[PDB]
């Protein structure tokens, strides 16, 4: 249940379409009470199948509203 | 173009349409990643290539102006 790191590079498009590359840092641990469950529904590696999804959709998203 | 800056809707509906697709096959899922959008080359380097333009018209207009000092240090 210690903590745990990640980051996520993202060819994005800036509002000008200017393919703008931009990589987000992103940490992470897995709470105690909720490991039970955490490990039924993915496993031991949990993290790694997760972590990447939403940070790039998001760093899509922000920086399509954002200019180069 | 859309499909890179509207990516997060974008993604958002093909994680709805796998997601319905993908239900049939007795497996249980979280979370789903659409990461990478390239496109070969052209985008870029048009791109370069209007800055190039931008940036080497102004040095034309200091090479304009040198050509002010021109009409002077001449006069």
């Amino acid at each position: 249940c210690r903590s745990r790191p990640r980051n996520v590079p993202v060819i994005t498009g800036s509002k000008d379409l200017q393919n703008v590359n931009i990589t987000l840092r992103i940490l992470f641990r897995p709470v105690a009470s909720q490991l039970p469950r955490i490990f039924t529904s993915i496993g031991e590696d949990y993290d790694e199948r997760v972590l990447p999804s939403i940070t790039t959709e998001i760093l899509k998203s922000v920086v399509a509203r954002f200019d180069a | 173009s859309q499909l890179i800056t509207q990516r997060a809707q974008v993604s958002l509906l093909i994680r709805r349409e796998l997601t319905e697709r993908a239900k049939d096959f007795s497996l249980i899922l979280d979370d789903v990643a659409i990461t990478e959008l390239s496109f070969s080359r052209e985008y870029t380097a048009a791109v370069e290539a209007k800055q190039v333009a931008q940036q080497e018209a102004q040095r034309a207009q200091f090479l304009v102006e040198k050509a002010k000092q021109e009409q002077r240090q001449k006069i």
